[PDB]
């Protein structure tokens, strides 16, 4: 239920204990935007494709 | 003690036009004179100066002038025509640390407690900053004499104001590096200061021309550093220095890679605003 | 600046007009409307100057007032500069949802009236290649001047 | 005397280099480092100690010549990797 | 498109007959093309793909085990694809040959090495010539 | 000595010190000093030398307010014991990486569980940070995983070396124009 992290062990019961925020804010907030540009050449076609 | 100097560029230039002025002895001068300015909140100001007659003569040079007169009554005009304006101490024209500056200052220091020196530049030709000041420290310690006393340089800066900012970027209209992009810092720190690092490097190598041969003192307190430098000498490529190295470039550059790719779109579509005025005109004008 | 010296306000009572133009070099710069409501030019006239220039001083204004020593040899705030490629890129993904709009309404009232009417907000187009020149000169000076103390300290 | 390199000795080469027990060795360089005459950190089950700042001492004619020569070609180094700027960003600003 | 992709059907697996399948089904089909003599060297792609996907799949996996998912029907040359996979240099791991398993290692911090600036590298000099492009080709008024 | 640990305390210990008048007793110049320097002797070795002058000097009755009241003596006995147990906690995350669990609870003098309840009240009070190990016995000081510290800190290494290079390089051209001026 991930309230708490870890990991269980089966032979002799070993909680291996760790932690860290790893990173989540550089890339995909990064990533969104590289679909949001493909939105934008896709706007591209309907006034230059169509156009010229 | 004192944080810091702010020197105006007048004063700067104020001291140049009195070395023209003595310029026709020919011999040997050096430009002495009473520096003015008001040390605000721990900061030390630098606003005008006028130059003092003073002469020197090689044999026992230890016999200096200062025509006090000169010094009262047009400090007294000064204190008059600008009673903001006070003293802060004074200033030589500093080639090479000449020897009556030892007591020069303690010959002042009745009206200034804190009477600060600068050291100018009258050839110019460095990669620093070229003008130099010291304050005045003395010591009942360690070696050399009962009565000590040496000079601490404290760090020096060029201050601007509203008013002169006017007057030099009009008086500079010259080869200028404005435009601050992508290749100022390359050319201000990255082309120059790894060759300012070179006088520094070179500087203590000169130092090092004692080794059997040179001046008879040899070290005690110059040394200590020294030892720390190759002491202090960074860490080696071997840790995660190497790791967390390439880390960071694994995330700098994944900005660098969204930026350009940004680069590309925007002049794509200023690409079809020249082709709706190309297109969209030959047929309408001819 | 423009330096003045009078002209005798006689001869503006004989009308005739003085100072005999021998060279072409006076009338080149032009006097402004208000002083011109002023005396001139009835009782004084203008002069051109210039400035005496030379190494002496020239050289030692410009290699002397515009110069650093540390600024540039150094990293800056290495947590928060990677942090600060956050704080610019995070907002610049809705700047870039309003490039994937402005161009959407194109196709349209002709865009000279796309120049009037947007005086209100903020458009895009000008504002999303702002941010780029910020997005590379903080990333190629940071990144370059990291990679040379590698190679100098030890 | 050890290089920057390592400068990481063990327990054992004090108890060689001392000639006192184990056991006194920590209590030994707590001492040292609550004086200030050393700086540096301490392991236990790896039986090494990470020294990492030293007291400042004095040296004759000779050793200067371990920093003559050692800041020697620290002097090359600063001239060859700026060589490559001032040839790569050259037309850069001339 | 049909016969030739199923051809890439088989290549996408790791079956080795089943090459074999097509090359008899639509063996005619491919020199009418003209194609044939390029077709039968996959063979070596074939596998070169196969120790790839198992040798990721399986950490410590019998070399007496291999050549029967991969219908080879001799363990004794086995090994000597996995000898010229290490020498090609497809998987890097050791073989314990008087045991008979193959070991390999678990791969480790790949974003720590310098390989993705090689994916940008490639990418940030090319990105900036479709600039300089889209400049050179716009002031034509 | 029996207040908890604080900036508050941190000069408290100033506060008394710096007195002239203080340190006539010879003991309690000492009791102060052992708190202000390194690590302490372990429990048994300091009683044995400071558990008996309780009762002497003309000083007896703050002591008697310790000794007297019994339960109020019971909770000084072991808050002067919680003080010195601790003494040893701060400074041993201070000066060491990596100790073994038998060899803290040895300069503890008490069992190793008895250990480890020290170290447990006082990580969720988490003014000692530490992360100890049941199976290798194997527990460490100040030791997070460090992402972006280790280039951080190296990069406070470059400025303290520049600082540094430009110290000695407006010394050394004074330093020849004391012997070679004119």
């Amino acid at each position: 239920d991930k309230k708490f992290h870890g990991i269980l062990d089966q032979g002799e019961g070993v909680l291996i204990i760790f932690d860290e925020p790893p990173v989540d804010k550089t890339y995909e907030a990064a990533l969104e935007t590289i679909q949001n540009m493909s939105k934008v050449v896709d706007s591209l076609y309907n006034k230059a494709k169509k156009l010229t | 003690a004192v944080q810091k100097v702010v020197v105006h560029p007048l004063v700067l230039l104020s001291v140049v036009d009195h070395f023209n002025r003595i310029g026709k002895v020919g011999n040997q001068k050096r430009v002495v004179g009473v520096l003015l300015g008001s040390w605000q909140k721990k900061v030390l100001d630098v606003s005008n100066s006028f130059a003092v007659p003073f002469d020197e003569d090689d044999k026992d040079d230890s016999v200096w002038f200062l025509d006090h007169d000169y010094l009262e009554n047009m400090y007294g005009m000064f204190k008059k025509v600008n009673a903001r304006e006070r003293i802060v101490g004074w200033y030589h024209t500093g080639p090479k640390l000449h020897k009556n500056d030892i007591a020069i200052n303690e010959l002042m220091k009745r009206y200034c407690p804190n009477s600060v020196l600068v050291i100018i530049d009258v050839k110019p030709k460095d990669l620093g900053l070229p003008t130099e000041a010291y304050i005045s420290v003395e010591e009942v310690h360690d070696d050399g004499t009962p009565t000590s006393k040496t000079f601490e340089h404290v760090t020096s800066e060029i201050g601007a104001e509203e008013a002169e900012e006017v007057g030099v970027e009009h008086l500079l209209r010259d080869i200028k590096d404005t435009t601050v992009g992508t290749l100022s810092q390359r050319i201000t720190n990255q082309v120059h200061g790894l060759k300012g690092l070179n006088s520094k490097l070179l500087d203590i190598r000169s130092y090092l021309e004692k080794v059997a041969t040179g001046k008879l003192p040899i070290n005690h307190q110059i040394i200590y550093q020294l030892q720390d430098v190759f002491n202090l000498l960074p860490d080696v490529s071997l840790q995660e220095f190497v790791k967390a190295f390439y880390l960071k470039t694994n995330d700098q550059m994944v900005v660098v890679y969204l930026a350009s790719l940004i680069r590309s779109v925007v002049a794509l579509h200023n690409l079809i605003n020249n082709k709706i005025a190309n297109r969209d005109a030959e047929k309408k004008e001819g | 600046i423009d330096a003045f010296r009078l002209i005798n306000a006689n001869m503006m009572v004989l009308g005739h007009e003085p100072r005999q133009t021998t060279s072409n070099l006076g009338h080149l710069n032009k006097p402004s409307i208000q002083a011109l409501i002023h005396g001139l030019n009835r009782h004084y006239y203008s002069i051109t100057i210039n400035y005496r220039k030379n190494e002496l001083e020239q050289k030692m204004l410009l290699n002397l007032h515009k110069k650093s020593w540390m600024e540039g040899l150094t990293l800056q705030d290495y947590s928060e500069h990677c942090k600060h490629n956050e704080s610019v890129v995070k907002e610049m993904l809705e700047l870039a949802k309003n490039y994937n709009k402005a161009v959407e309404e194109e196709d349209k009232m002709t865009p000279e009236q796309l120049a009037i009417k947007n005086v209100g907000k903020q458009d895009p187009k000008r504002h999303l290649e702002e941010h780029v020149d910020v997005l590379m000169t903080s990333n190629i000076v940071q990144c370059l001047a990291a990679m040379l103390d590698t190679v100098v300290f030890k | 005397t050890r290089p920057a390199n390592h400068r990481q000795l063990t327990f054992e080469e004090i108890a060689k280099s001392a000639k006192i027990t184990v056991n006194e060795v920590e209590l030994l360089v707590m001492k040292a480092l609550s004086v200030g005459l050393v700086k540096g950190s301490i392991d236990e089950v790896d039986k090494r100690v990470h020294m990492t700042w030293v007291q400042p001492r004095v040296l004759d004619l000779q050793q200067i010549k371990g920093m003559k020569d050692r800041l020697e070609f620290w002097c090359t180094d600063v001239k060859s990797m700026e060589m490559l700027v001032e040839h790569q960003a050259h037309d850069i600003l001339t | 498109l049909m016969p030739y992709f199923l051809l890439t059907q088989a290549v996408r697996t790791g079956n080795l007959a089943k090459f074999n399948q097509v090359l008899d089904q639509f063996g005619e089909k491919f020199q009418a093309d003209g194609t044939y003599t390029l077709i039968i060297r996959l063979r070596h792609n074939v596998i070169k793909t196969g120790v790839r996907m198992i040798s990721l799949s399986y950490s410590r996996i019998s070399l007496a085990d291999i050549a029967q998912k991969l219908q080879l029907d001799s363990p004794e040359d086995a090994e000597f694809i996995v000898a010229k996979a290490i020498r090609d240099g497809v998987i890097e791991a050791s073989i314990n040959h008087e045991k008979g398993y193959v070991q390999s290692k678990e791969m480790i911090d790949i974003y720590s090495t310098r390989e993705p600036q090689l994916a940008f590298h490639q990418r940030i000099s090319f990105c900036l010539d479709i600039h300089n492009m889209s400049v050179k080709a716009m002031r034509f008024p | 000595i029996l207040a908890p640990f604080d900036n508050e305390q941190s000069d408290l210990v100033h506060r008394i010190s710096g007195d002239k008048k203080l340190e006539e007793i010879p003991k309690y110049k000492d009791l102060l000093k052992l708190f202000t320097t390194m690590e302490l002797m372990r429990w048994s070795t300091l009683v044995e030398d400071y558990g008996m002058e309780l009762r002497k000097g003309s000083l007896e009755s703050p002591a008697t307010d310790v000794f007297g009241s019994t339960e109020e003596g019971e909770k000084r006995w072991k808050d002067l014991k919680n003080r010195v147990v601790e003494h040893n906690i701060r400074i041993m995350a201070k000066y060491y990486t990596r100790i073994t669990m038998k060899r803290m609870a040895q300069l503890l003098d008490l069992s190793v569980d008895e250990s480890e309840a020290f170290l447990s009240n006082l990580v969720v009070n988490k003014t000692i940070f530490a992360k100890v190990d049941r199976l290798a016995g194997i527990i460490n000081f100040q030791r997070p995983k460090d992402p972006n510290n280790l280039l951080n800190d190296w990069s406070q290494k470059l400025n303290s070396l520049m600082s540094l290079v430009n110290k000695t390089t407006h010394l050394i051209a004074k330093e020849e124009m004391i012997h070679n001026l004119q």
